[PDB]
């Protein structure tokens, strides 16, 4: 299939909302080795995160009434089957992501937007694997979860406004990483606050689109609301 | 729409 | 796994939203044998309402594209090649609940109310193939959804009361099937409004949970009014 | 609820 036709078939697969369709064209686009338009490069996205998205929300089902079943042995045991046979799809899914990433998508950007978009994608999916991992990998998972952010943080600092919506989602993203999966409350509360208000900084110097932006720090806020109390 | 890619954490 | 685990699984799949997974256990379940109860019944027709449903809402999504698609008749291609893929998930679907219904279910039912149940289900799966079918074909597999549907009406007529939901969703389903389907709208009307107009003077004559009833009962309705103008 | 089983045309 022609690198045109894979696009069109991801974009009718959109709209029949047959997600794994669509992402088994943009994988295929991506393995071709070219640097992805913007607009691929949301197709890919929108794909992945509808079919990893579909198995996090079964994964907390199943683990909610694993944990809930106090005796029953076995039902105990077949919910912890089902939760098993989740993980592994979803594993399966991450690591094809991280792939695309560590091969194409991270060494083929060559713009410092797309960068950080890609290293996010990076953070996010690594955070994914640490929800659902155990023992020592645990550890090992979540820290490149967090040199990923970490290095997505360091260039949007040097290279993009405080309001872009990619700066400002990658700190919400990164916040939420602290808070949920490193326990560390102040970190969370500290990084939400200063890329909130070097936003409404920027703004007073200030065309661009501030409706999404906006939007992400209303979010950002409402983080620091709650982890107020 | 655009925010709905970034696969926001909210 | 027995009986009791395999309704088991498929009760987690359903709280998962996995619905290829329940279908899968409730197929095996109808495939030992034994006549199913209404907890069993219930649940293999939630899991093959949503498998098929899916297949038939993005059926309709592409199919449509392929229409509009009057520009690029190689957009026009791919839009048809899509289609036929998704049309061919579907009658795998339709023929594997077909097959659980004459080997099994049918022939099992011992209750009245069951057997209208799974000959409306039989009608309605063959409706469900005459929509994409064409044009061979299609002449004989209309008839089969409409002998299904007659049969299961004969009987709701001598055993069930007109207000009970399963011979008013008959006649709602069986009415749309003349409707759509064979180009009928004298026919359509008059047995939504015979059905209608049965349950109303069966309200006169007295129990038992007639809100289910009411709703199909409004339906029934809201089709005459939009078929008249 | 009892209705969804039923696969109504609507």
């Amino acid at each position: 299939m022609d690198k045109n036709e894979l696009v069109q078939k991801a974009k009718l697969a959109e709209q029949a909302e047959r997600y794994d369709d669509m992402a088994a064209c943009m994988k295929s686009v991506t393995e071709q080795g070219a640097e992805l338009s913007n607009e691929e490069r949301n197709l890919l996205s929108v794909a992945y995160k509808n079919v990893v998205g579909a198995r996090r929300s079964s994964w907390r089902v199943v683990s909610s009434i694993e944990q809930k079943t106090e005796g029953a042995e076995k039902k105990q045991q077949m919910a912890r089957e089902y939760r098993e046979k989740i993980e592994t799809e979803l594993r399966d899914i991450c690591n094809d992501v991280l792939s695309l990433l560590e091969k194409f998508l991270i060494p083929n950007a060559s713009q410092a937007e797309s960068k950080v978009f890609y290293l996010k994608m990076k953070g996010d999916y690594y955070r994914y694997l640490a929800e659902v991992a155990a023992g020592d990998d645990k550890k090992g998972i979540v820290d490149q979860s967090q040199q990923a952010y970490q290095e997505a943080f360091e260039i949007s600092k040097k290279e993009m406004q405080p309001t872009h919506p990619i700066r400002l989602g990658l700190a919400l993203n990164f916040s939420v990483f602290y808070y949920e999966i490193l326990n560390s409350p102040e970190k969370a509360c500290s990084l939400a606050k200063t890329a909130f208000d070097e936003a409404i900084a920027e703004l007073d110097t200030l065309e661009e689109s501030y409706k999404d932006s906006t939007l992400i720090m209303q979010l950002l806020r409402d983080n620091l609301t709650l982890w107020t109390s | 729409g655009l925010l709905d890619x970034l696969d926001l954490a909210s």
